[PDB]
RNA sequence: GGGCCUGACUGCGAGGCCUGCAAGCCGAGCAGGGGCGAAAGCCGGGCCUAGUGAACCGGUGGUCCCGUGUGGAAGGGCCAU
RNA sequence: UGGUGUUGGCUCUUGGUCGCGCCUGCGUAGGAUAGGUGGGAGCCUGUGAACCCCCGCCUCCGGGUGGGGGGGAGGCGCCGGUGAAAUACCACCCUGGCGCGGCUGGGGGCCUAACCCUCGGAUGGGGGGACAGCGCUUGGCGGGCAGUUUGACUGGGGCGGU
RNA sequence: CGUAGGGUUAGGCGGGACCUAAGGUGAAGCCGAAAGGCGUAGCCGAAGGGCAGCCGGUUAAUAUUCCGGCCCUUCCCGCAG
RNA sequence: GUAGGGAAACCGAGUCCGAACAGGGCGCAGCGGCCGCAAAGUCCGCGGCCGUGGACCCGAAACCGGGCGAGCUAGCCCUGGCCAGGGUGAAGCUGGGGUGAGACCCAGUGGAGGCCCGAACCGGUGGGGGAUGCAAACCCCUCGGAUGAGCUGGGGCUAGGAGUGAAAAGCUAACCGAGCCCGGAGAUAGCUGGUUCUCCCCGAAAUGACUUUAGGGUCAGCCUCAGGCG
RNA sequence: UGGUUCGUGGAGCCAUGGGGGAAUCUGGGCGGACCACCGCCUAAGGCUAAGUACUCCGGGUGACCGAUAGCGCACCAGUAC
RNA sequence: AGCCGGUAGCGGGCGUGGAUCCCUGGAUGUCCGAAUGGGGGAACCCGGCCGGCGGGAACGCCGGUCACCGCGCGCGCGGGGGGAACCUGGGGAACUGAAACAUCUCAGUACCCAGAGGAGAGGAAAGAGAAAUCGACUCCCUGAGUAGCGGCGAGCGA
């Protein structure tokens, strides 16, 4: 007998997944537990239409992120700050990065998803990621300069 | 031993019959009866449980039709069954064939 | 008692015996292919009268007759047992 | 009472079976232990040769194969010996056997959730448990019951005889 | 016996408007080709339980039933505690 | 009906067996004067006999289906009732005795029991009577039990291959080795019985063969009718 | 296993109690085991007048009865008993 | 043009202003019965709710209403029971015949049951079966006692 698990399933397989059963074993345990379903036509219809739905909004991130990469990694974020030869006096914060980064160049950013562990208290020209996806991950050019 | 509330399978009658002696395809003389009398066949029934909406449905069944069963409670996912007896489920359920 | 042999034939069969029926019995003669005999001829088991069992069902060998739209096949018929 | 449905999970042990890894084969003769039939005139080596010793493993008592260490640039071939067939190297496939696996057949253990019992309580607990019950089918035992049969002649009938 | 006419009077006797027994029936539920068979509750079911009337008089014919005397039961309403 | 022969293919006044042009089986072939006449055959009527039906009528014991019965009787269940009077005198208990204590013995008290005698009541032993009865089981005399496995009222349950049975194949509504009613049904009866006006002609058989046959049948023999022969 | 003429037969067809178990016309069932060929037909949903059966009922008609007949009943009979 | 049933009599009435009588429709229709408020030993008994009557609260009577199951959203609709034969379906004998008897016959008959209806069933090819064919079903004649089936018996029979 055909079933689709409901769940990922101690040597058995995985969850979506079609395996073969014996009937007395999908009748009287996987079904009453929740843990599979009949794999009848009408909701193999159903497991294909959500490895459908789901893919749809795989790639459909993996784009909102590919087409950020494009209005980032062709722009330089340019932060003045006060500072004395190179030390800063304050810092640059992804916090600052961020609400800099709408200002000028128009992006909107998530602070928290930028890659910087300590705020930034040097001037100079860094290179900074940005990871708003796994396996998509950003160049941010940001010069921090003075005045 | 009686109906299949999903097949209608009703114990049949068939006859017994009880031969004796070498069959002519194999070069004997032929098959004589020697009793024919009356018996029943019944359909293999058994009882199959199902929680439909929250409640307990029994069905008496003929195997070859337990399948049939469970089918019937896909086809229920469709309606308002919800605080209905078992009795008025099974009616429900048993309306889809 | 001995020699050669397989007629302990195949296809038939005039005419009879017996007889409720069904059976049983005797059988010259013609044809085919033979045996013995120089030939006439004899040989279709045994000097004779008992040693047997109808039909049905089935087996085996043959025949190549039927073969369920057609060609086969299954299965049967027929001759022998 | 066998098979099969209802009838499921895990495990161990055996048996069949494919799918691999494999190792494996000893007549006269021929160096040596020659399984077949091709492809074959070359293959191997810092992916360290000739050979020195310790472990497994089969062992026709001669070895074979598998590991470890030095040594670390050598060894077998085609030819020729040679036998029905002959050598390195690569395959397609056998004898037997081994370890993973599929798939199974038989046994053993365990599980629970079908099914059965049970619990003032119950979408639950407890117990039995894939047995038992029940369906289809197999063969058997079966005057408990059923339908019947159980001859004729005959100095009556039986007995005897026929 | 035929024809006709009369005659059987109850809150208290008996049974019902009370209870249950065996058994019967039977929501729930179970089973069986059909008919139907079962089935805790409930219901029915008495000559068992429960419940208030004794004595006398009267008619041709009834009387614990009518009458007379002395007693009593439940139900409804009210008043009082 | 007009063609038969052959298991058949098939051939056909033939065909089958067969090598046969052999032999054989089974088949094939009107009267008168073109006219009439008769005829194959076939249709209808009538009659005899045959087959199938219940098949000439009446008769079983039985078998099967579906119902009706436990107001009789049998057992059980629920609930009530009954059992005069008399007798015997268990255990226990009390007291006396006994002993180390006891067992135990005696007396009194007590009132046991499928105990005794005997009515009611329940039976039915032996005899007599009855015998078209008073009675389809009674009567008289006698006799068994009579606190028990007792008897009995009411209310219930179990039935036909079934019940019930202290068991007799007993009883289940006056006949139970399988109840009764209706139905299958006009069961079947190779047996018994019965079979109805008249006259005229003829006129048997009781044997043989075979027969789960023997008092029943088939064939033959013997009777009779119609046609033909002579 | 039943149905059919078909009783196991060479046994198909239709139906179906058990087990197994498809496909959507390039699908399927059938023409008497089976195979090929050649054909026929479209299973697993339902309905459908009429022509057919019967006679409680009404009428018509008898080479049907005539009170032991004809219905069990001509009548107060499914009665008395 | 008579009439008040068979049915006369007593004792009273009716009818040409159309009686009796016949036909159609309506009204009334105690109780029991499927019987259905509940009970029950049919034709009796006992209730709930609304309304009415009596002096009426107890008590009683009168009218209405109250069973169960199915289907459809408490309410609607329907069911239930009967009918001589006929009909379909679910079950299904035996005597008998086979001159014994078991397969076979009787017979899918008798009979039980469910259901229908004025009929019922069947019916519009996954047919037939050899015709290059036909064209739903039913029913009659014939095909035919054929083909076959059959302890290849008795018989059965498309
Ligand atoms: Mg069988
Ligand atoms: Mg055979
Ligand atoms: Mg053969
Ligand atoms: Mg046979
Ligand atoms: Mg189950
Ligand atoms: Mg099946
Ligand atoms: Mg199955
Ligand atoms: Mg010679
Ligand atoms: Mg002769
Ligand atoms: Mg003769
Ligand atoms: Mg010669
Ligand atoms: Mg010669
Ligand atoms: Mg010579
Ligand atoms: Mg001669
Ligand atoms: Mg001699
Ligand atoms: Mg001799
Ligand atoms: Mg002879
Ligand atoms: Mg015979
Ligand atoms: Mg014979
Ligand atoms: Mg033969
Ligand atoms: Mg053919
Ligand atoms: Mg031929
Ligand atoms: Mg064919
Ligand atoms: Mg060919
Ligand atoms: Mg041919
Ligand atoms: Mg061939
Ligand atoms: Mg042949
Ligand atoms: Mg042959
Ligand atoms: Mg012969
Ligand atoms: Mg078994
Ligand atoms: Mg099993
Ligand atoms: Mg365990
Ligand atoms: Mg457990
Ligand atoms: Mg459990
Ligand atoms: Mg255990
Ligand atoms: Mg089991
Ligand atoms: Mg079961
Ligand atoms: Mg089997
Ligand atoms: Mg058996
Ligand atoms: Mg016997
Ligand atoms: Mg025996
Ligand atoms: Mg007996
Ligand atoms: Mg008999
Ligand atoms: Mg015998
Ligand atoms: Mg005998
Ligand atoms: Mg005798
Ligand atoms: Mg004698
Ligand atoms: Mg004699
Ligand atoms: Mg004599
Ligand atoms: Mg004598
Ligand atoms: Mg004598
Ligand atoms: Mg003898
Ligand atoms: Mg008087
Ligand atoms: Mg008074
Ligand atoms: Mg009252
Ligand atoms: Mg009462
Ligand atoms: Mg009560
Ligand atoms: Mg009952
Ligand atoms: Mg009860
Ligand atoms: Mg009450
Ligand atoms: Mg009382
Ligand atoms: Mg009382
Ligand atoms: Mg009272
Ligand atoms: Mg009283
Ligand atoms: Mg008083
Ligand atoms: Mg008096
Ligand atoms: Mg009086
Ligand atoms: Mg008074
Ligand atoms: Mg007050
Ligand atoms: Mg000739
Ligand atoms: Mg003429
Ligand atoms: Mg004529
Ligand atoms: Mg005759
Ligand atoms: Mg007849
Ligand atoms: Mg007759
Ligand atoms: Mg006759
Ligand atoms: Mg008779
Ligand atoms: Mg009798
Ligand atoms: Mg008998
Ligand atoms: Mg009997
Ligand atoms: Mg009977
Ligand atoms: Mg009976
Ligand atoms: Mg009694
Ligand atoms: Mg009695
Ligand atoms: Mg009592
Ligand atoms: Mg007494
Ligand atoms: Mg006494
Ligand atoms: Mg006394
Ligand atoms: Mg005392
Ligand atoms: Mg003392
Ligand atoms: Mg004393
Ligand atoms: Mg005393
Ligand atoms: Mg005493
Ligand atoms: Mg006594
Ligand atoms: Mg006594
Ligand atoms: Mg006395
Ligand atoms: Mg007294
Ligand atoms: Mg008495
Ligand atoms: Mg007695
Ligand atoms: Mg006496
Ligand atoms: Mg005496
Ligand atoms: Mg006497
Ligand atoms: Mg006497
Ligand atoms: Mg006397
Ligand atoms: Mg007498
Ligand atoms: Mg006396
Ligand atoms: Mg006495
Ligand atoms: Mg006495
Ligand atoms: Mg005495
Ligand atoms: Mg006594
Ligand atoms: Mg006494
Ligand atoms: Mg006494
Ligand atoms: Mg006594
Ligand atoms: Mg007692
Ligand atoms: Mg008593
Ligand atoms: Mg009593
Ligand atoms: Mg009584
Ligand atoms: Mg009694
Ligand atoms: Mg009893
Ligand atoms: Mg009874
Ligand atoms: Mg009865
Ligand atoms: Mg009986
Ligand atoms: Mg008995
Ligand atoms: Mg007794
Ligand atoms: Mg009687
Ligand atoms: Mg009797
Ligand atoms: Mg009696
Ligand atoms: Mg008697
Ligand atoms: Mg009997
Ligand atoms: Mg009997
Ligand atoms: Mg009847
Ligand atoms: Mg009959
Ligand atoms: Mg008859
Ligand atoms: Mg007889
Ligand atoms: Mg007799
Ligand atoms: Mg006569
Ligand atoms: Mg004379
Ligand atoms: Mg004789
Ligand atoms: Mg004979
Ligand atoms: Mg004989
Ligand atoms: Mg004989
Ligand atoms: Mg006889
Ligand atoms: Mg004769
Ligand atoms: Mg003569
Ligand atoms: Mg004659
Ligand atoms: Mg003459
Ligand atoms: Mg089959
Ligand atoms: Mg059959
Ligand atoms: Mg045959
Ligand atoms: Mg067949
Ligand atoms: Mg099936
Ligand atoms: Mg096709
Ligand atoms: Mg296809
Ligand atoms: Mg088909
Ligand atoms: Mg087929
Ligand atoms: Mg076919
Ligand atoms: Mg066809
Ligand atoms: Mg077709
Ligand atoms: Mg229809
Ligand atoms: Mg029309
Ligand atoms: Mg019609
Ligand atoms: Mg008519
Ligand atoms: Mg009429
Ligand atoms: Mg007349
Ligand atoms: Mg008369
Ligand atoms: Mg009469
Ligand atoms: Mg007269
Ligand atoms: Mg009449
Ligand atoms: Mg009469
Ligand atoms: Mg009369
Ligand atoms: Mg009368
Ligand atoms: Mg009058
Ligand atoms: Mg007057
Ligand atoms: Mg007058
Ligand atoms: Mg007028
Ligand atoms: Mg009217
Ligand atoms: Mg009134
Ligand atoms: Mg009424
Ligand atoms: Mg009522
Ligand atoms: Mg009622
Ligand atoms: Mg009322
Ligand atoms: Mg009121
Ligand atoms: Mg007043
Ligand atoms: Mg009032
Ligand atoms: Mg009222
Ligand atoms: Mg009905
Ligand atoms: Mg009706
Ligand atoms: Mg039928
Ligand atoms: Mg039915
Ligand atoms: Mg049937
Ligand atoms: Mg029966
Ligand atoms: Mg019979
Ligand atoms: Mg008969
Ligand atoms: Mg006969
Ligand atoms: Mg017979
Ligand atoms: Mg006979
Ligand atoms: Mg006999
Ligand atoms: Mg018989
Ligand atoms: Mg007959
Ligand atoms: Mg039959
Ligand atoms: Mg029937
Ligand atoms: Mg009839
Ligand atoms: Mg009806
Ligand atoms: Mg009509
Ligand atoms: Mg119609
Ligand atoms: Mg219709
Ligand atoms: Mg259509
Ligand atoms: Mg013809
Ligand atoms: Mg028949």
């Amino acid at each position: 007998m055909k079933v689709i698990l409901l769940e990922p399933l101690e040597n058995l397989g995985d969850v979506g997944q079609v395996v073969d059963v014996k009937p007395g074993y999908a009748r009287n345990y996987l079904l009453p537990r929740g843990l599979a379903v009949l794999a009848t036509e009408s909701n193999l219809k159903a497991l294909e239409a959500r490895i459908r739905a789901q893919a749809k909004r795989l790639a459909e991130r993996k784009a909102e992120a590919e087409r950020l990469k494009e209005i980032l990694e062709n722009l330089t974020l340019t932060i003045p700050v006060r500072a004395g030869e190179t030390k800063i006096y304050g810092s640059v914060t992804a916090k600052d990065i961020a609400e800099a980064l709408s200002r000028q160049h128009g992006v909107t950013i998530d602070p928290k998803r930028l890659a910087l562990e300590k705020p930034i208290k040097e001037l100079g020209e860094y290179v900074l990621t940005y990871k708003p996806h796994p396996e998509v991950p950003i160049q941010l050019k940001v010069s921090v300069v003075a005045q | 031993s009686k109906v299949c509330e999903i097949s209608g399978k009703r114990p049949i009658v068939a006859n017994s019959i009880q031969r004796r002696g070498k069959a002519k395809r194999e070069g004997g003389v032929g098959k004589k009866t020697t009793g024919i009398s009356k018996r029943r066949q019944y359909p293999n029934l058994q009882k199959v449980r199902v929680r439909v909406a929250g409640q307990e449905i029994t069905f008496r069944v003929a195997a070859s039709h337990i399948p049939k069963v469970y089918e019937l409670v896909e086809r229920a996912k469709g309606l308002k069954l919800e605080g209905l007896s078992p009795k008025e489920i099974k009616k429900e359920l048993l309306k889809l064939l």
